[PDB]
Order: structure tokens, then C-alpha cells, then sequence
């Protein structure tokens, strides 16, 4: 299910690991990358374990080598049933929310709860409903025929049960399942499904729900709205302060238990100086998810502040954070990373088509091919050949410029472009 | 009779079926390479297999990049979903840029359905209340062709009451909806009266109960408004509850991913079919960094369908940016991600058939001299201005009831109108800044 | 048959002149979806309240 | 979802009674005289 | 067809003119008065018929002009529909109109019996 079409990342899933850590040569859609994927695999290991909470890590790398796929590749590898998130640094400037709130909104999020409850349901078919108007002798008399496969009985109704089925129309010979504790009717089908067994089971449902998702209720009338909505508008921190305690009394009652999530921030370089400040307050504290966090650019200027600190981040944050750095990939993993990609588009490269593809991968840069090996199919189709050619390579490489090209163009054409002082010449003579 | 604003004379991008681009095809000349480019982009959108694509096209002014990015929204006609935007309306005060730039990734995915509505209509007979809660009321809808009574929610009998119904008058009932609507009082109490305020309508031809299935398309975002935020009804809580937070308001992405899941099991049906879209951005020199680097993670997303900017400018400084210096006004971590098509500008005789070509779709006789002329002029200034004489060089001839434009009258024209290398000249030596 | 070209061609005749058609204009009523997603969530608001 | 239009006769549809119903089956009879005169005399 | 009758009903009935219908639907006593009514000086602009029931053998002088919406047969069958209004006591010259559509059926066919000269059309295709 899910309708994807293709991703950059659709390709890799999970990342890669061994019982031993090790990192395979190429393990699931994961090449190159040996270390990355190793320490990776150790903070992965360290949220599946959930001894501990609030720490920040920081992946560290060139732009397109290794960074945002490491992360992709541990939530996948994470798998369902535990919490991700994945916001930009762009996304939590807000003009409804502060910069604050959005930013604990997300640490909120990034940690789940899981709530169990006991249900007695009974389900079947019902072949014969009767109801009857009131009388003197009682408010109203009703009997409901549920039969099932294994066993067959008939319940008398209990008045507002009647209001129940008088109150959506029910018709007989459809499976529906009745919730005694609810008291609301769950219709599964007709009979496109077949009786089981026994009318009545005891079952256990099991609710995963957000920090965020309980604080939101308390604060409004209703607050389920204001999930979906983003209304929300700055929950006070005193309702926060009475969750902790209600969930830490629920998890002493063994009612409900915590799953330490992960919180993934890409392009932190791009945040306020006061995120970066809040967020060594809010590492520290008791519930926290493991943050893990990536920047492409280095020794620049942070936002806010006129001084230029080292990877553009401050220090006192790099503190809290460990660093994990990623390296420029060789030569003879690009050609493997283009043909997995081939593989993922359904795109078939002759080998002295992924020599040049490689080549001209090394030379610019990988992003580039990569996004090449998507148009040169369609070329490939208008000659109705089914396997793409060096010709076809070359047409798409004469027809979309590179940057470093479309630079030395510009550089030579600049008095044809518009210029930072605004001088342009459209006139061609004189 | 037909109004042609600086467009109109193009149809499309005019390439033959292995991909050539003729010299002159649909208002087209020279500028051939980007027309095959283009093509090729054209094929990949209705290939519905990448997904997240970025196609930028840089050159000079008047080069005709945005003249070529309309010609490709025509060649995928009016099924696909186009969504043409400005970079300068990523600002906006009510809601953040990064939920304006969110939100048209999502506007620029069509979804069509297809369902099946049942309606309701007949003249009215008999009404009566069911009386806590607001009882039931049946209603003795008369149809021509038959009779039958229906029972009716509270609700849609609240809006019978407000719209003042009465016994013997047609009205109109939608099922799904529960829309109320009355046609007006039947034709057979025409002569109750002789002197009335209101229509008299004929007795709806057919059966009381009509279906009908529809193709009708609408734009995933706005089945997602629909989510988000109650919309009209006849009902007074209706109108409270859309008056109740009419702001606009950003949307979460849970809320977003769980109408992509419904949308999943609408298309395991074969009910709908989803298909993508082009996004195109106009002056994105424009835009903050801010809107660039969530571009660098929005492009990522599987959803993300493909979008095409256009920047004209050399090696400038990114807005928002102080020291960062890129070409293009673009960042050079985005360009990566980017695929670049360049533009050509035009030699003298490309431009006096570009100005041929623009006369005849203006409807407009032109001699060849003072076409010539319009061609140096296009050359010693600029291409907009010999575009922009053409409509005064015909005013003047029709004050001098002449049917085509003379030499005289595009000289006349240079003297009434100036252009901005006259005028920047004008503004060099002048008494108080002119 | 020449049956079958004459009632053929009577559709656009009877299209032509006037929308005889049949003539449904759809009356353009809004979607259907049932869902509303916060349904969903509603039980769970309803344990957790 | 719940269908805010029903479709009702006058006649057969009543707000008070709400009814619905779906080797060789046949009905159990009893056979017993005392039975069915006891019935009949009641 | 007659269901172009009531339509053309509602029409003339929506711009507010004085109309008189007459077709296979009308009785006998209703049509030689609806006849009279008409041909003697009076407010009504147009008066509709049918090809079959009333454009074949009545007297009508009153109208100036014949409009045509339709038509199948015109070697002889239509020609007396406007024959219908020119008449012995008609003193003005009759201006006759007819309704063609543009790219249609009907286009096809007056092009294609134009350089036929108009004989007998048998089928159409385009
Ligand atoms: N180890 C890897 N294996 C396979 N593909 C990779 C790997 N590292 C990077 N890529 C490719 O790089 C592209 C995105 O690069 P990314 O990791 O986002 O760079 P950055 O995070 O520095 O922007 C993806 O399309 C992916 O196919
Ligand atoms: N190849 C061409 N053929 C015909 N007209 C063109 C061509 N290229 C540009 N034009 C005309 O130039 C005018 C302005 O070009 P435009 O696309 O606005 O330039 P820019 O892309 O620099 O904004 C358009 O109205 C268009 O009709
Ligand atoms: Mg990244
Ligand atoms: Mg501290
Ligand atoms: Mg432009
Ligand atoms: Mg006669």
C-alpha cells in the first residue's frame, strides 16, 4: 500500500548490519560507508535497548557523501511501532507558534506510549432481529438471533440497546460485532466474511499514543482537532508538568509503558541561535528522544550572532553532541550506487555506458548521474530500443548542463545576465 | 474580439515524434535545443515514474524561458494539473513560507474519482413533525411518473423549515450531502392567485429517484481541506462552525499522510487514479534562503512532484544570504539536485520573425519597410519594444484610415514613445531629477 | 444496417438543436468522502479522556 | 455512513414496531392432544 | 420532433412573446381558430408548428419569414414548409432563414449537396 512513485532514498532500506556489527560490502541497498554504518548500527542498538534517553549525536559529512541516507536507513531498520521524526530546520520558524514551543512540540512527538484495554465483544450473524414498541407490561421487549458458526444463542435486549439498533438501521443476514462496555455496534460486513467461532471473546487492545497526542487533549475541549488542525497555539507548560507525573504513576501501575523514540533534524545549521539554546536545556532533562543531527557546511557563521564557530554550531552544544563523520566515496562505489539505482528505476545500463556514467560521476559529482540515468531512458525510448546506449548518454549530456559548466557559460555570457548592481544589455549591437 | 496579452501566439512546443524540433512550428522560432530538452521533460512527466525532479532553465531577459515553460504546460494539456507561481508569494503573513511552499506540492497532484450521487425531487404533498431533540419529519414528495414518501434527518428538515417550504411546492433533495434546494410552487396552484410574487415551475418530468455517476477531478490538496477544516452547509451549525476559525491554518503532517493512506485505498479500488503535475516558480532569485534549504529536503520526498524554476541573473548573492556568492541566486547545495537548460538569445532575423509572427496573431498588416525598420529597432534596443510599438504604429494608422503601417508612422511612434536607453539618457543630464 | 445508421445519427440530432440528450447537468454538489480522519482518533481521545 | 434520507411507506412503516428477519427443514409440531387443546382453551 | 416543442415553449415563454402551438397534440376545434387568429391582424410575432401535422396543406399568409431548426428531406418535403407561407395573398417578399451548425452532421450535409446540386442524399461521411 502507501502510493510512493520513486524516492531518492526509495532504494535503501534498513541500512545494513550483521549479529557482529560489521557492515557488509553491499548490504540492502547500503554501499560503501563501512565505519558510518557501524556507529550508526551502535546508536540503533542503543535505542532499541532504551537504557538511555536524551543524547545528541551529529553525522558530519561532504554534501550528497553519506549523510541523510545513514539516518534514512536507521528508521527504516528501526521499523514500525516506534517513533521517528523528521523536520527540517526551516520548519520550526513559525509565525503562529514560537520558536520554543515548536521546538518541544517535535521532542514531544518523537516519544510514544503504549495503552492496553480489556474488551468482551461479541460478534455474528444476525439472522432475526425482533423489536417491539412499548407496553404496559415492559419498556420494550426485544430478542437478537447472533449466530455464529461454532455456537448459536439469543440474547434479550437491554433498552438502550434497542435504541442502539432502532438507532442505526440495521438489516438482518450482515456480521456485525456489538461492544457490551462500549455500547456501540461495529458492522465488519455481510454475509464477505464468515463467523469464526465463539459469540463472545475477551481480547486486549493495545493504543500507541504520543506525548504530544495526551497533552494536546487536556489542554482544549477537544484536542484531537488540534493534532490534525495545528492549531494548537502554545499548550501551557504546567498540563505538560501533570502528564510526566500521570504517565510516571501509569507506568508505576504497569497500565502503560514508554518507547524511546528517535528525533532525526536535518539542516541544523539553518537554526536560531535560541533553538540551539534551548535544546542543551532539553536534552538534560528526563524524557528526551535520542537526537541525531547533520550539517554539509563547516566553519561558518551561526544565525543570530556576528562570530563565525566552528562547523556552524555552537560549542556548547557540540558538547552534548557526539560526532560522526562521513567520507567522500571512491571511484568503484559510485558504479555500484548508479547500478543499484538502475536496478530501483528498472533501467537497463550496458557496461560501457556505466564506464562513462562512472567517469563523469567522479568527475562532477554523483547527485548528477544519478539524475541522468532517469533521463537518458526516455531517449532510450524514442529509439524503441529497450537497453539505454552511450549515444543516448551523450545526447543527455550535450542537452542538460552541469554546474561547473553552466558556470564557465555564465562566466563568459555575464554581460547577458543580470548582475548583483542590476547592469544588463539586451541590446545585441552598439 | 480575441485578447492577446504578450501570449496566445504559442500552442505548443511543436516537435515531430522522434524528438527533432522544427525551425517554425506553433509561434516558435530558433531556440531549438531547449525545445527538445523541454520535449524530453515532457515525455518523463507523463512516464509517472520519477518522482521529485528539479528542471531549472537559465538565461538572458526576453530569452523566452517563461514563453517556453508555458508551451510545455499546454503539451501536457489541460488534464494534467498545472500550478503556475511567483517566488514572491512564498510570503505570506497569515502562515509561514515553508507551509505555502508545502502546501502547492500538494495543490500541483490531481486525483480524479469517480461516484455515484442519488437526488431526489418531486412536489411536495403532505409535511408533518414527528414530536429534547428535533424529531423526524415525512415528507410526500410527488414525482409526475409516481408517489413516493421519505423519511428525513432533523437536520435537513431544519433547512425544509428555512427555506419556507410549503405544501405544493417543488423541491429539490441531494442524498449524499443532504443539499435542499426548492424549484418553486407547482403549476397546477398557478390560478390560486391572480397577482403573486412567486415563480410557478413545472412538475419534474421522471421518477421521484434519479442516479448518475460523475468523472468529476479534484486537486489532492483540496480534498485535504476538506480534512482539515469544516466547509458550507444549510445547516446554522454549519456556518458557526466554519465561522468559528475561518483563518487558514498549517496543517499537520500526520493529517497528511493519513489522507494519503485513504487515497491509497480509494486507488486499491480502481475507484480514482492518481496522477502527478508540474510546479513552476518564476523569479527564484527571489526567495529567502530559508524556502531554498527546505527545497533541499521537500525534493527528497517520494509525493514531491516534479517542479521547474526559472532565474535570470549571473553570480549574485543568495537572498537572506551575506557572504554566500552562487550562480543564479540559487544555493549550491540546491543546484546539485537541479538540471540545467540553457537559453539562447535571438539574432535580427529571428527577431523580425518573432515580430512577423506576433503581427499576424495581432491581426495586424505591416509593410516590409517599416518591418525592416521594426527589426533595426529591435536590435539597437531591445526585443519587448518592437513588440511593444506594434499595437501605437496601428493606432496611428487608424487615424490616418491607413490599412497598413508606414515608415512614417513607426517613426512617429519612436518619437512618442522612448525606451529606457533614451530615457536613462534623459535621466544623466536633467534640471531636477526628471 | 440501414437501421442502424438513422438511429445512429438521431443523437446528433437530438444533440445539435438542443442538449435532448438526456440533459443531466451534473448539479455539482460537493465530495462524498465519509472518512474524517478525526473519527478515528476519537476512541482514542474518548480512553485517554 | 448513516443515510440521512429513508425511504418509508405509510402504511406498512410504523415509528413503534421495528421488525427485520432474513435433510428437509421442517418446524417442530407437537404432536401431544392435551397439547393443543390446552392451547386452544386458554 | 415534437420534445423541441416545449422547449421552444419555455424559450418564447422566457423572452415574453405571443406564441400559438400547433401540432399532433392539439384537437380539430382548436386548430382553424388558432388558424383565423393568426391570419387576421394581431399581436402574435411567431406561431409554431409541426413538419408532419400543420406544414403541409394550411393557407397561412400572416408570417413574412419561415425559420427552419431542422431539416431531413428538403428535395420537396421542406419546400413546402415555407410554400406554407408564401401564398397568393402575401404582398411581401418572404425571407427564409435555416439553422446549420458549424463542423456537423448538418454542415456535412449542405456542402456535400451543394456540389451534388442537390438531388438526393443518401449517406453522410466525413
Ligand atoms: N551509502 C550509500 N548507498 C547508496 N546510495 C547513497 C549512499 N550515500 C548516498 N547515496 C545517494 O545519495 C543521494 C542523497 O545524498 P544524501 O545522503 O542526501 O547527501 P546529503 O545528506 O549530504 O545531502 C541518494 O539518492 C542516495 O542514492
Ligand atoms: N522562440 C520564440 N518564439 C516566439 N516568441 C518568443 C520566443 N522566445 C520569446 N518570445 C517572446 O518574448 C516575450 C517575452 O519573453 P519572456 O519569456 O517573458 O522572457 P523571460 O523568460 O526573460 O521573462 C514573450 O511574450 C514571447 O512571446
Ligand atoms: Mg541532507
Ligand atoms: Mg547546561
Ligand atoms: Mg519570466
Ligand atoms: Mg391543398
Amino acid at each position: 500500500k502507501s502510493l510512493s512513485l520513486i524516492a531518492a532514498h526509495s532504494h535503501i532500506t534498513g541500512l545494513g548490519l550483521d549479529e557482529n556489527l560489521q557492515p557488509r560490502p553491499t548490504s540492502e541497498g547500503m554501499v560503501g560507508q563501512l565505519q558510518a554504518r557501524r556507529a550508526a548500527g551502535v546508536i540503533l542498538k542503543m535505542v532499541q535497548n532504551g537504557t538511555i534517553a536524551g543524547r545528541a549525536v551529529l553525522v558530519a559529512g561532504p554534501p550528497s557523501t553519506g549523510k541523510t541516507a545513514l539516518a534514512m536507513g536507521v528508521s527504516q531498520s528501526l521499523g514500525k511501532d516506534v517513533p521517528f521524526t523528521a523536520i527540517a530546520g526551516s520548519e520550526i520558524f513559525s509565525l503562529e507558534l514560537s520558536k520554543t514551543e515548536a521546538l518541544t512540540q517535535a521532542f514531544r512527538k518523537s516519544i510514544g506510549i503504549k495503552i492496553k484495554e480489556e474488551t468482551e465483544l461479541i460478534e455474528g450473524e444476525v439472522v432475526e432481529i425482533q423489536i417491539d414498541r412499548s407496553i404496559t407490561g415492559g419498556h420494550k421487549q426485544g430478542k437478537l438471533t447472533i449466530k455464529t458458526t461454532d455456537m448459536e444463542t439469543i440474547y434479550e435486549l437491554g433498552n438502550k440497546m434497542i435504541d442502539g439498533l432502532t438507532k442505526e438501521k440495521v438489516l438482518a443476514g450482515d456480521v456485525i460485532s456489538i461492544d457490551k462496555a462500549s455500547g456501540k455496534i461495529t458492522k465488519l460486513g455481510r454475509s464477505v466474511q464468515c463467523p469464526e467461532g465463539e459469540l463472545q471473546k475477551r481480547k486486549t487492545v493495545v493504543h500507541t499514543v504520543s506525548l504530544h497526542e495526551i497533552d494536546v487533549i487536556n489542554s482544549r475541549t477537544q484536542g484531537f482537532l488540534a493534532l490534525f488542525t495545528g492549531d494548537t497555539g502554545e499548550i501551557r507548560s504546567e498540563v505538560r508538568d501533570q502528564i510526566n507525573t500521570k504517565v510516571a504513576e501509569w507506568k508505576e501501575e504497569g497500565k502503560a509503558e514508554i518507547v524511546p523514540g528517535v528525533l532525526f533534524i536535518d539542516e541544523v545549521h539553518m537554526l536560531d541561535i535560541e533553538c540551539f539554546s534551548f535544546i542543551n536545556r532539553a536534552l538534560e532533562d528526563e524524557f528526551a528522544p535520542i537526537v541525531m543531527m547533520a550539517t554539509n557546511r563547516g566553519v561558518s557563521k551561526t544565525r543570530g550572532t556576528n562570530y563565525k564557530s566552528p562547523h556552524g554550531l555552537p560549542l556548547d552544544l557540540l558538547d552534548r553532541s557526539i560526532i560522526i563523520t562521513t567520507k567522500s566515496y571512491n571511484e568503484q562505489e559510485i558504479k555500484t550506487i548508479l547500478s543499484i539505482r538502475a536496478q530501483e528505476e528498472e533501467v537497463e545500463l550496458s557496461s560501457d555506458a556505466l564506464d562513462l556514467l562512472t567517469k563523469t560521476g567522479v568527475e562532477t559529482s554523483l547527485r548528477y548521474s544519478s539524475n541522468l540515468i532517469s533521463v537518458a531512458q526516455q531517449i532510450a525510448m524514442k529509439r524503441k530500443n529497450n537497453t539505454v546506449e552511450v549515444e543516448d548518454v551523450k545526447r543527455a549530456y550535450l542537452l542538460f548542463l552541469d554546474s561547473a559548466r553552466s558556470v564557465k557559460y555564465v562566466q563568459e555570457n555575464e554581460s547577458q545576465y543580470i548582475d548583483d548592481q542590476g547592469n544588463v544589455q539586451i541590446s545585441i549591437a552598439k | 474580439v480575441t485578447r492577446t496579452a504578450a501570449h496566445t501566439h504559442i500552442k505548443g512546443l511543436g516537435l515531430d515524434e522522434s524528438g527533432v524540433a522544427k525551425r517554425v512550428e506553433g509561434g516558435f522560432v530558433g531556440q531549438i535545443e531547449a525545445r527538445e530538452a523541454c520535449g524530453v521533460i515532457v515525455d518523463l512527466i507523463k512516464a509517472k515514474k520519477m518522482s521529485g525532479r528539479a528542471i531549472l532553465l537559465a538565461g538572458g531577459p526576453s530569452t523566452g524561458k517563461t514563453a517556453l515553460a508555458l508551451a510545455i504546460s499546454q503539451e501536457l494539456g489541460p488534464k494534467v494539473p498545472f500550478c503556475p507561481l511567483v517566488g514572491s508569494e512564498l510570503y505570506s503573513v497569515e502562515v509561514k513560507k515553508t507551509e505555502t511552499l508545502m502546501e502547492n506540492f500538494r495543490r500541483a497532484i490531481g486525483l480524479r474519482i469517480k461516484e455515484t450521487k442519488e437526488v431526489y425531487e418531486g412536489e411536495v404533498t403532505e409535511l408533518t413533525p414527528e414530536d429534547k431533540t428535533i424529531s423526524h419529519v415525512i415528507v410526500g414528495l410527488k414525482s409526475a411518473k409516481g408517489t413516493k414518501t421519505l423519511r428525513l434527518d432533523p437536520t435537513i428538515y431544519e433547512s425544509i423549515q428555512r427555506e419556507k417550504v410549503s405544501i405544493g411546492d417543488v423541491i429539490y433533495i441531494e442524498a449524499n450531502t443532504g443539499a435542499v434546494k426548492r424549484v418553486g410552487r407547482s403549476d397546477a396552484y398557478a390560478t390560486e392567485f391572480d397577482l403573486e410574487t412567486e415563480e410557478y415551475v413545472p412538475l419534474p418530468k421522471g421518477e421521484v429517484h434519479k442516479k448518475k455517476e460523475i468523472v468529476q477531478d479534484v486537486t489532492l490538496h483540496d480534498l485535504d481541506v476538506a480534512n482539515a477544516r469544516p466547509q458550507g452547509g444549510q445547516d446554522v451549525i454549519s456556518m458557526m462552525g466554519q465561522l468559528l476559525k475561518p483563518k487558514k491554518t498549517e496543517i499537520t503532517e500526520k493529517l497528511r499522510q493519513e489522507v494519503n493512506k485513504v487515497v491509497a485505498k480509494y486507488i486499491d479500488q480502481g475507484v480514482a487514479e492518481l496522477i502527478p503535475g508540474v510546479l513552476f516558480i518564476d523569479e527564484v532569485n527571489m526567495l529567502d534562503i530559508e524556502i531554498f534549504t527546505y527545497l533541499n529536503k521537500a525534493l527528497e520526498s517520494n509525493i514531491a512532484p516534479v517542479v521547474v524554476l526559472a532565474s535570470n541573473r549571473g553570480m549574485t548573492t543568495v537572498r537572506g544570504t551575506e557572504d554566500v556568492i552562487s550562480p543564479h541566486g540559487v544555493p549550491p547545495d540546491l543546484i546539485d539536485r537541479l538540471l540545467i537548460v540553457r537559453t539562447l538569445p535571438y539574432d535580427k532575423d529571428e527577431i523580425r520573425t518573432i515580430i512577423e509572427r506576433r503581427a499576424t496573431v495581432e491581426r495586424l498588416q505591416v509593410e516590409s519597410s517599416a518591418l525592416d525598420l521594426l527589426a533595426t529597432m529591435g536590435t539597437e534596443t531591445s526585443l519587448r519594444y518592437a513588440l511593444q510599438l506594434l499595437a501605437p504604429c496601428g493606432i496611428l494608422a487608424q487615424t490616418s484610415n491607413r490599412k497598413e503601417i508606414v515608415v512614417n508612422d513607426v517613426n512617429e511612434a519612436k518619437l512618442l514613445f522612448l525606451d529606457a536607453k533614451r530615457s536613462t539618457k534623459i535621466l544623466e543630464t536633467s534640471a531636477n531629477y526628471l | 444496417n440501414f437501421m442502424s445508421i438513422v438511429n445512429c445519427l438521431m443523437q446528433l440530432r437530438k444533440v445539435c438543436n438542443h442538449p435532448n440528450l438526456f440533459e443531466v447537468r451534473p448539479i455539482l454538489t460537493s465530495f462524498v468522502l465519509e472518512h474524517c480522519v478525526a473519527s478515528d482518533y476519537k476512541d482514542v481521545e474518548r480512553t485517554l479522556l | 455512513m448513516k443515510a440521512l434520507v429513508e425511504e418509508i411507506d405509510k402504511k406498512t412503516y410504523n415509528p413503534d414496531i421495528y421488525f427485520t428477519s432474513l435433510s428437509r427443514p421442517v418446524k417442530r409440531i407437537n404432536y401431544s392432544l392435551a397439547d393443543l387443546e390446552a392451547r386452544l382453551y386458554t | 420532433m415534437t420534445k423541441v416543442l416545449d422547449v421552444l415553449e419555455q424559450f418564447l415563454n422566457y423572452h415574453g412573446y405571443l406564441y400559438m402551438r400547433l401540432d399532433g397534440a392539439t384537437k380539430i376545434e382548436d386548430r382553424q381558430i388558432l388558424t383565423e387568429r393568426f391570419n387576421t391582424d394581431s399581436r402574435i410575432t411567431v406561431f409554431i408548428l409541426s413538419s408532419r401535422s400543420g406544414g403541409l396543406g394550411i393557407n397561412l399568409t400572416g408570417a413574412d419569414t419561415v425559420i427552419f431548426y431542422d431539416s431531413d428531406w428538403n428535395p420537396a418535403m421542406d419546400k413546402q414548409c415555407q410554400d406554407r407561407c408564401h401564398r397568393i395573398g402575401q404582398t411581401r417578399d418572404v425571407h427564409i432563414y435555416r439553422f446549420v451548425s458549424e463542423h456537423t452532421i448538418e454542415s456535412n450535409i449542405l456542402k456535400k449537396a451543394n456540389q451534388k446540386r442537390q438531388l438526393d442524399n443518401v449517406v453522410i461521411q466525413e
